[PDB]
RNA sequence: GACGACGUUGAUAGGCCGGGUGUGUAAGCGCAGCGAUGCGUUGAGCUAACCGGUACUAAUGAACCGUGAGGCUUAACCUU
RNA sequence: GUAACGGGGCUAAACCAUGCACCGAAGCUGCGGCAGCGACGCUUAUGCGUUGUUGGGUAGGGGAGCGUUCUGUAAGCCUGCGAAGGUGUGCUGUGAGGCAUGCUGGAGGUAUCAGAAGUGCGAAUGCUGACAUAAGUAACGAUAAAGCGGGUGAAAAGCCCGCUCGCCGGAAGACCAAGGGUUCCUGUCCAACGUUAAUCGGGGCAGGGUGAGUCGACCCCUAAGGCGAGGCCGAAAGGCGU
RNA sequence: CCCGGCGAGGGGAGUGAAAAAGAACCUGAAACCGUGUACGUACAAGCAGUGGGAGCACGCUUAGGCGUGUGACUGCGUACC
RNA sequence: GGUUAAGCGACUAAGCGUACACGGUGGAUGCCCUGGCAGUCAGAGGCGAUGAAGGACGUGCUAAUCUGCGAUAAGCGUCGG
């Protein structure tokens, strides 16, 4: 059985997740969860909690084992961008974008 | 000072070849307490080979 | 920098005032012209 | 990034001990003078990166990567 | 930078004369197919038996067609036993195209023959919206400066409390006018706003707060100047002025 | 009901013909950005295609020597307005 | 079968390319109309010192805005439906 957690609508830009998201494909949750511990960045605080999410779906929707349970997908997706404007000198004008993400991950006992 | 043409997303692919982070090889394991941490720092619950280093 | 706009609130009033535009025929006009266009604020009184 | 030394069967770094170097007679006390100051204790006190030593502090037992005799054909050799 | 055979190399693989072979183009021939224009069989409301010949092409002229929206034919025909649109596959014509069908979609579509056009886009430093590139690069706004303990909290270099350190002090202190208009105080919240985090804020939400015979305005008086009963002047508007 | 900061955002349950109609809501095209699978690629030089063509993977097939994806090597080849 | 020598030679993908499958972003297309555009046939062609056109501030069991109304304030009297 596969089990989804999703976190959308995330405050940061995709490649930046990306980057965690590369370091627990295909592990174990037991040994993803001291990866994700153990490293310095904003997005792995963000990629942790949707892990633990996904963990307690298997568990309680799905009567599933934790020692079974693997990370067989996940993949990083850009969301809506928010516009904004920052003034430059001699009066000109620039525009900033705020970008977002959509983190899946799929946890399976296979 | 600006280029001339636009580049690829193969050639953008290309120069992250070298962006991957690198994950941490291995956790030691304290001798009295015996929880995870990294090595030559003390543990969460304030233990440092297995001497209970200040807590608070 | 000094700049252009410095606030006065007499000055504006008499020179944009509502009883300004009325004292003179084209300033009645000026009124004519933003009452048909359907201004919400005909002159800067307030 | 890399490169070199070392990790307790240990002088790798700090501290500590001795020396050197630099500055130039510390503080306290005593004596002379109305006083500013001078003199004695005294070439005193202090002293970074240097030299020679010293396990007092930090360099932890582990864990991780890397395997298990290494293709085919032909000639000369083993059995010139 | 060899650099005056394209190169390797050549004493013929150089040059002169003679001869016989072969290579070599979308030229010519062979095989199949399409179209234009001619003459012929009076063939036929014409296609052929045939028959010869032609078919690079800008500006430009002539001829024949495809598809899109709308009107009649249509109170017809197709359709919840699945319409338009979207996305694949197969077949088909010389071309613009056409036909069938899987999945998606969930209510409209339209033969034939005629009629009418806001009828076909890659370019105009074209117009509007969306999204790339440089790049996770420059930068984060005065070089007055921070260190530690405790508290709160899911989380503290930045918030609260305490002890030190540093900076201004004819201001970087205090009180007003002008201007702004609730930014003031208390509780509560952290999405957006703050160039980072945020429990904090001039941010969000709710409640509270401005008390005058003497302060200011209003009020009485007038300066520059404005308006101005009659009046004088000017095509009209209007100007000057008691 | 469960994870989470009595959050944000999700996974179940339930409603409905449909929730891949969930309020960022009919249909949901393109640019642009990702995950998975097959094949190619670290001694080879240029409008990136075209003609020839090995090997590999897969689907057929009374093996029918076919179709589909990929493209080592090789002849020719300097975009559009 | 063993040793040596010579010749020849797959398995690597940090990344990238093409094809297919499944997604994100984005809001085109189709369908829809309590909005517009152009007319025909009839109305009425003026309102105001009995205070106009247009506004300010108020008005509810009512915090805001819109509509209506005016301290008699989402209304009062009377005659009809």
């Amino acid at each position: 059985m596969e089990t989804i957690a999703k976190h959308r609508h995330a405050r940061s830009s995709a490649q930046k997740v990306r980057l965690v998201a590369d370091l627990i494909r295909g592990k174990k949750v037991s040994q993803a969860l001291d990866i994700l511990t153990y490293t310095n960045k904003k997005a792995a605080v963000l990629v942790k909690k949707v892990l633990e999410s996904a963990i307690a779906n298997a568990e309680h929707n799905d009567g599933a084992d934790i020692d079974d349970l693997k990370v067989t997908k996940i993949f990083v997706d850009e969301g809506p961008s928010m516009k904004r404007i920052m003034p430059r000198a001699k009066g000109r004008a620039d525009r900033i974008l705020k970008r977002t993400s959509h983190i899946t991950v799929v946890v399976s006992d296979r | 000072a600006v280029q001339q043409n636009k580049p690829t997303r193969s050639k953008r692919g290309m120069r992250r070849s070298h962006d991957a982070l690198t994950a941490v090889t291995s956790l030691s394991v304290d001798k009295t307490s015996g929880e995870k941490h990294l090595r030559h720092h003390i543990t969460a619950d304030g233990y440092y080979r297995g001497r209970k280093v200040i807590a608070k | 920098m000094k700049r252009t706009f410095q606030p006065s609130v007499l000055k504006r009033n008499r020179s944009h005032g509502f009883r300004a535009r009325m004292a003179t025929k084209n300033g009645r006009q000026v009124l004519a012209r933003r009452r048909a266009k359907g201004r919400a604020r005909l002159t800067v009184s307030k």
